[PDB]
């Protein structure tokens, strides 16, 4: 993986820093160096173990990042990004609404 | 063209109307902040006071602010710089006495009554 | 017997009655109007 | 709240706030047209010696009466006793100088009374019913009861 | 053409064109007040918490009213234009509506309290990010799916009150407290159409025999009634989104 970052290092980050799938596994990349250089050798002022399975996750999401067929399959349900984030948007707004209304109905008179 | 006849009847030139009333807001208003200014000074007679009239005093001031500044707009198009200095030193003084009301009236808190 | 008792209560920190609450939004109303004002007044005389 | 921080008057209840008032000199409750003008026509914190706080127009100026703390000289001449720095009642108010503290909002105050009857101590019985008043004649305050 | 000179209503209609430019074209109060509103939004999530209240309830009184007012001059400035135009319009019925209630519960005495103070405002938050467009679209056609869904709601309901008849014969008096009263025997059918959980009412109606009674035929009976209104209440349901949106992009 250290080697995989250094030969993404080079200046193909012209095209990575807007791209799709490339901004995301260099992501990948840096989310999954940095935690297990300050969990494995530590020394620090860290919470818990919480993160090991998910950093061999992200690393089986980078295992997945090939297959081009998955690739176009990606590419081809991209568009609805916007969509779903207004959906889930309209979601939220009302779970806000209906959350201001169920306290108002059923925790302030505190009975 | 026969201005006798522009404020004899039936209209007004564009403008000039809300200016004037701009102006007699402006004369009763002095009116009751040197009233209110003296009898909170020397004579002290707060049962008196304009404790009671309060906040309709204080919407006629913001329309009062607005028509002037309508009145402004309307009238600056007239090409003429009297009347474009007569618009914005009426609106200078009406919102400088504005905030010198409102100053006022946020001193005086402690002597209307209490919720 | 007459019974009875008496008790003091000090209060304080009242955040403010309604004059103060309408002198508040007034001025933020009127200071957003002026503001707009002025910029409509700097706009429409540097167009002329 | 424990007498030696009665004496202190610097408590606070874990949380910032002061328990303990200590009530300015020539102390008077305000009057319902208006809280800088007092009107009740009693002294709390009396003291002759110093100049009178809030004291402007007419009616104020002919009322307040000095009681316990009268032309005696100061509050250091005026004799006051333990018993009349912890007397809550009316004409002990001239050398009444701390009081309790409390928020601007305070809801469900207690009102518990207990009688004393030579062997234990009982509750208030709704055999004995009771009246409320207030000897500085306000009226931003009531009452729940059931 | 010319233009030589204008005149008194070319110089209203260019009055009315700056005011429209400004405060509806221009991004930049749009912006001021969505962030104003997601200020106040988040006071809104900073509540349900005393420990947070009693440092913030004058500035909460403050930016009330300051959002009271901002939506109350930006109404006038909407009225400015005309009566007639901002009454006869789809949405600012809704937001006219929205400030004069607040301004009501806020000037005179009012029992709305918290439960209409915050929802009013939250309402508010969604008209005004209404306007903004990655979501516009979208919302447009939610109001537009609701005529042809209203027609489903009635005709699910008409088959629920007559397949209830059914249902209110083997109710009433036996197995109770969920198959009585006609209007809580309404609603639990309905919680049941909805399909979930309803063991607890099979358990309910369990045991009348042990072996076959009435625990057979009502208990098939109903459940195939289930499933037939929930399969045919969704599918309708997806059938009319389906509709609209195949309307939206047409
Ligand atoms: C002094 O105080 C006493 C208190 O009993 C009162 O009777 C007397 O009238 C007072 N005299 C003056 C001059 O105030
Ligand atoms: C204390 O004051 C009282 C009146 O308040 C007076 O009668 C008494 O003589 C005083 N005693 C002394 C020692 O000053
Ligand atoms: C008074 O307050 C006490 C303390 O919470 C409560 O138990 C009681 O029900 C209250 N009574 C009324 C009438 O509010």
């Amino acid at each position: 993986y250290v080697c995989e970052f250094l030969m993404k290092v080079y200046v193909d980050p012209i095209t990575y820093w807007k791209d799709g799938y490339n901004i995301l596994d260099v992501i990948i990349l840096i989310i999954l160096t940095i935690p297990y250089l300050l969990r494995k050798i530590k020394g620090n002022h860290s919470a818990y173990l919480h993160f090991a399975d998910g950093i061999q996750s992200l690393r089986i999401l980078k295992l997945i990042s090939y297959s081009r067929g998955i690739r176009t399959l990606i590419i081809a349900v991209g568009e609805t990004v916007y969509t779903v984030a207004s959906v889930l948007t309209l979601l939220f707004l009302l779970m806000f609404v209906f959350a201001i209304l169920g306290f108002c109905l059923f925790g302030v008179t505190d009975r | 063209m026969r201005w006798r006849d522009r404020i004899a009847v039936l209209c007004f030139p564009p403008g000039l109307m809300l200016t004037v009333a701009a102006l007699i807001l402006f004369f009763i208003h002095m009116g009751v902040f040197a009233s209110d200014v003296h009898n909170f000074c020397v004579i002290h007679n707060y049962d008196h006071m304009s404790f009671r009239y309060t906040v309709v005093l204080i919407f006629s001031q913001v329309i009062s602010i607005g028509w002037a500044a309508m009145g402004s707009l309307y009238a600056e198009m007239t090409g003429d710089k009297f009347l474009r200095c007569f618009a914005l030193t009426i609106l200078i003084l009406n919102g400088a006495m504005f905030f010198n009301r409102l100053c006022l009236e946020f001193l005086a808190i402690n002597y209307r009554e209490e919720r | 017997c007459e019974l009875s008792e008496e008790f003091q209560i000090y209060v304080d920190e009242v955040p403010l009655p309604f004059p103060g609450h309408a002198l508040i939004a007034v001025a933020t109303s009127v200071v957003l109007g002026v503001l707009i004002f002025i910029a409509f007044v700097f706009q429409l005389r540097n167009i002329h | 709240i424990p007498p030696e921080d009665w004496i202190s008057g610097v408590h606070k209840d874990s949380q910032g706030f002061n328990m303990i008032k200590t009530l300015p000199i020539n102390y008077r409750p305000p009057s319902h047209m208006g809280i800088s003008i007092p009107l009740t026509d009693n002294f709390y914190h009396a003291d002759p010696s110093k100049p009178i706080p809030r004291n402007q127009f007419h009616k104020s100026k002919e009322t307040g009466k000095y009681k316990q703390c009268a032309n005696v000289t100061s509050r250091a001449m005026c004799n006051c006793s333990e018993h009349q720095k912890f007397s809550h009642a009316v004409a002990f108010s001239d050398c009444k100088e701390k009081v309790h503290r409390f928020k601007f909002p305070v809801t469900q105050y207690p009102v518990v009374l207990e009688i004393f009857n030579e062997r234990d101590k009982i509750s208030a019985e709704p055999p004995y019913l009771v009246t409320m008043t207030e000897v500085n004649m306000r009226k931003n305050w009531q009452l729940k009861h059931n | 053409d010319v233009m030589e000179k204008k005149d008194a209503w070319d110089v209203q209609e260019f009055i009315t064109q700056m005011y429209i430019k400004q405060l509806l074209r221009h991004p930049a109060f749009q912006l001021l007040l969505a962030f104003l509103l997601l200020s106040n939004a988040i006071t809104i999530a900073l509540r349900t918490n005393s420990y947070l209240g009693q440092k913030h309830y004058e500035l909460f009184s403050t930016i009330d009213d300051i959002v009271l007012t901002i939506l109350i001059c930006e109404v006038l400035l909407g009225w400015l234009n005309g009566f007639w135009i901002f009454w006869k319009d789809g949405w600012n019925i809704l937001n006219f509506a929205i400030v004069f209630i607040l301004f009501m519960g806020f000037f005179i005495k009012q029992l709305d309290m918290v439960a209409i103070t915050y929802p009013l405002r939250v309402l508010r938050l969604v008209h005004v990010c209404m306007a903004v467009e990655p979501l516009a679209r979208i919302i447009k056609v939610i109001l537009q799916s609701m005529p042809d869904l209203a027609n489903v709601m009635a005709l699910i309901l008409f088959f629920m009150l007559v397949f209830s008849v059914f249902g209110v014969t083997l109710f009433g008096a036996f197995v109770p407290k969920h198959f009585q009263n006609m209007g809580v025997a309404l609603y639990t059918l309905f919680i049941c159409i909805t399909q979930d959980g309803w063991l607890d009412i099979y358990t309910d109606f369990q045991m009348d025999e042990r072996e076959y009674a009435m625990e057979v035929g009502g208990a098939i009976y109903f459940a195939v009634f289930i499933t037939l209104g929930a399969f045919i209440g969704l599918n309708l349901f997806v059938v009319v989104v389906t509709t609209n949106l195949e309307q939206m992009m047409k």
